[PDB]
């Protein structure tokens, strides 16, 4: 049998598994990049893409 | 005694590259220049390498 | 020039001719008998005066217009 | 190693597929009984499904034990999954394709790079038959190998809504599904289905042959129909409810017609374009095995 | 590779190609370690300078895999190299040396 | 302008062939003096009617 989903029924459950991200994850941290501008403005095709 | 296979290989390499650069069709006059200058510069690199 | 009446045939012909003399599509003639010429891409390139990437591709490699299998002409 | 019975792994009670319904663990068949279909003027005819490509995408050198069943089930029925073709770990199934590979597919739905202790795993021959086909999910995004994502849904309709005569005909009216409904019924249905261990189903589907296969195809028709149902709700153009004298009938229009929709909605799971391409591929392969 | 952003419009850009050739000479080992990543630069070079040949080449495939008995098997599919592929079965196809 | 378009459709430059016939480019390009040692000649001075 699969288990009954906890929100399907009205009983309160007071031990529950919560997923949690660890130290190895991090979210929302600003990140570094190397921008590299085109060598010539006139070499830049806009279309036909 | 005199010839060096490494240098002479780099020499055929820049020969090929000069044939490549020479066949590179271009539209702008300045590009036309940089082509021939590039060829002279290759002829320079071959001597530095040798 | 002629708002209300037919263009006289002489002027029509002479202007149409001088304009025909004005046009020259890029091409690389070849001896293969299977080959065709991608008229659309060539006239287009010419019309944009070879500024579009297709016009660049054509001005540098006109041979790309020639094709055997019709589809490959564009795949190229 | 888990032995495979003369029937499928699906014969084992360990792999029962059961949606929650009326407070009980209902079998898919006893959910599909609730379903009823209003016909519309439009007709679905099923075109031949193109043979899946010979190519098996490279199982790139991956140190990790990929959680594949989770990836597949979330790509098909997952409420929140997107960009399913960005990572492309589905290709990993082709690690299992080789004869005498060290890799094992655990019942956990994880593809271990080598057999490891205290982790039960499917019989490698079975998994090889299964991978020889389903590794092709790994090329669901590559332009050369993409499945049609419009015509294939006709099969879905026939395999779901279709009466036995409509199935024999290969052509049924486009239908409009409906059933007595609880709040959030399709979300809950899809989540009951994400938890299904479907690799058991797909593996029996690819490994079994002869009468033992056919006996499987009848026994699990309703299961396949439930998977098809969740996908159908995912691609349905609209999903309304109807008041019906202090009762509510959920109604999806339409079975067998992919609307190509991608904007999210509360009523049902939504496919991003990547999930559409994937689901189309999955259907290509699965229907191919289902009709042979 | 420490990625170049070269577009190869100007003739002078042959410099970058040369930068690789020399590297392939002075340091064949390290070159071989990074050569897919340098094939990604070379492809931008060939598609400009030699669009027709580039189309034929890439039509054959951007990579191949040697099999049993040593035959090459080009992919038939253009696709950018990543160093993820170095430990895989795949090879950059510019270095196949198959005419 | 009209005569110009007819002239420049022929090409801004030409090359004498080994057989001695001129071969115009069919292209409208600015001349560079790098071209002076090249096979090409300016087409204004071809004296080909
Ligand atoms: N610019 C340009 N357009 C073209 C060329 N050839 C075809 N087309 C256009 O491509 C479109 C698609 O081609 P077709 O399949 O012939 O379509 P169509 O409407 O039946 O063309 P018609 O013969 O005029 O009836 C047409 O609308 C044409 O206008 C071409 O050589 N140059």
């Amino acid at each position: 049998q699969v288990g009954i989903p906890k929100l399907e029924v009205d009983h309160i459950s007071f031990s529950n598994v919560v997923s949690m991200m660890t130290a190895n994850i991090r979210t929302g941290d600003d990140m570094a990049v190397e921008r590299v501008n085109p060598d010539d403005v006139r070499a830049i095709n806009i279309r036909n893409a | 005694t005199v010839t060096n296979e490494f240098a002479s290989r780099f020499r055929t390499i820049v020969a090929t590259l000069a044939n490549v650069v020479n066949e590179r069709a271009v539209q702008d006059d300045m590009q036309k220049a940089t082509r021939s200058c590039t060829k002279q510069w290759l002829r320079h690199l071959e001597t530095q390498f040798d | 020039k002629y708002p209300s009446k037919a263009i006289p045939a002489d002027e029509l012909i002479d202007n149409l001719h001088s304009w025909m003399r004005s046009v020259h599509l890029l091409h690389v003639r070849s001896e293969d008998n299977t080959l065709r010429y991608n008229w659309m891409l060539g006239v287009y390139a010419r019309s944009t005066n070879y500024t579009t990437p297709v016009g660049q591709l054509v001005v540098n490699a006109p041979a790309i217009l020639n094709y055997s299998n019709p589809q490959d002409a564009f795949n190229s | 190693m888990l032995q495979q019975p003369t029937g499928g792994y699906t014969t084992l009670e360990q792999f029962a597929f059961t949606i929650r319904n009326d407070g009980t663990n209902a079998t898919p068949t006893q959910f599909l009984q609730l379903l009823s279909y209003e016909a519309t003027e439009n007709e679905l005819v099923k075109k031949t499904i193109p043979t899946p490509e010979t190519h098996l995408p490279s199982a790139r050198n991956v140190p990790g034990n990929v959680y594949i069943e989770d990836a597949i089930t979330q790509a098909l029925f997952g409420i929140s999954a997107q960009n399913v073709n960005a990572h492309g770990y589905f290709s990993r199934l082709s690690a299992l394709a080789l004869p005498n590979t060290s890799a094992r597919l655990g019942l956990d739905g994880v593809i271990y790079n080598s057999e490891t202790i205290n982790i039960p795993f499917y019989d490698p021959a079975a998994v090889a038959n299964f991978a020889a086909t389903y590794a092709k999910l790994g090329n669901a995004s590559t332009p050369r190998y993409r499945a049609d994502m419009i015509d294939i849904y006709a099969h879905v309709g026939l395999e779901l809504a279709g009466t036995d005569a409509e199935r024999a005909a290969g052509v049924m009216p486009v239908k409009r599904a409906k059933f007595d409904s609880w709040e959030g019924s399709l979300i809950s249905l899809s989540r009951d289905v994400v938890n299904w261990k479907i690799l058991a189903f797909l593996i029996d589907l690819c490994s079994l042959e002869g009468e033992a296969l056919r006996a499987f195809k009848t026994r699990n028709r309703d299961v396949f129909r439930m998977m098809l149902f969740i996908m159908s709700t995912a691609v349905a153009a609209n999903v309304v409810n109807r008041k019906v004298t202090k009762r509510v009938d959920r109604v999806l229009e339409y079975i067998g017609v992919n609307s190509m929709r991608t904007a999210g909605r509360t009523a049902t799971i939504t496919y991003d374009l990547s999930r559409h391409e994937f689901a189309a591929k999955f259907l290509q392969l699965t229907f191919t095995r289902w009709n042979a | 590779l420490k990625k170049i952003a070269e577009s190869f419009e100007d003739p002078s850009s042959i410099v970058v190609v040369l930068e690789f050739i020399l590297f392939a000479l002075f340091f064949p080992t390290e070159f071989n370690r990074i050569k897919g990543d340098i094939q990604n630069v070379l492809l931008l070079f060939f598609s400009r300078w030699y669009p027709v040949e580039y189309g034929i080449f890439v039509q054959r495939g951007a990579t191949y895999t040697i099999n049993a008995a040593g035959e090459f098997e080009f992919s038939g599919r253009n696709e950018k190299w990543d160093q993820a592929l170095y430990l895989s079965e795949h090879f950059p196809a510019l270095f196949s040396d198959v005419p």
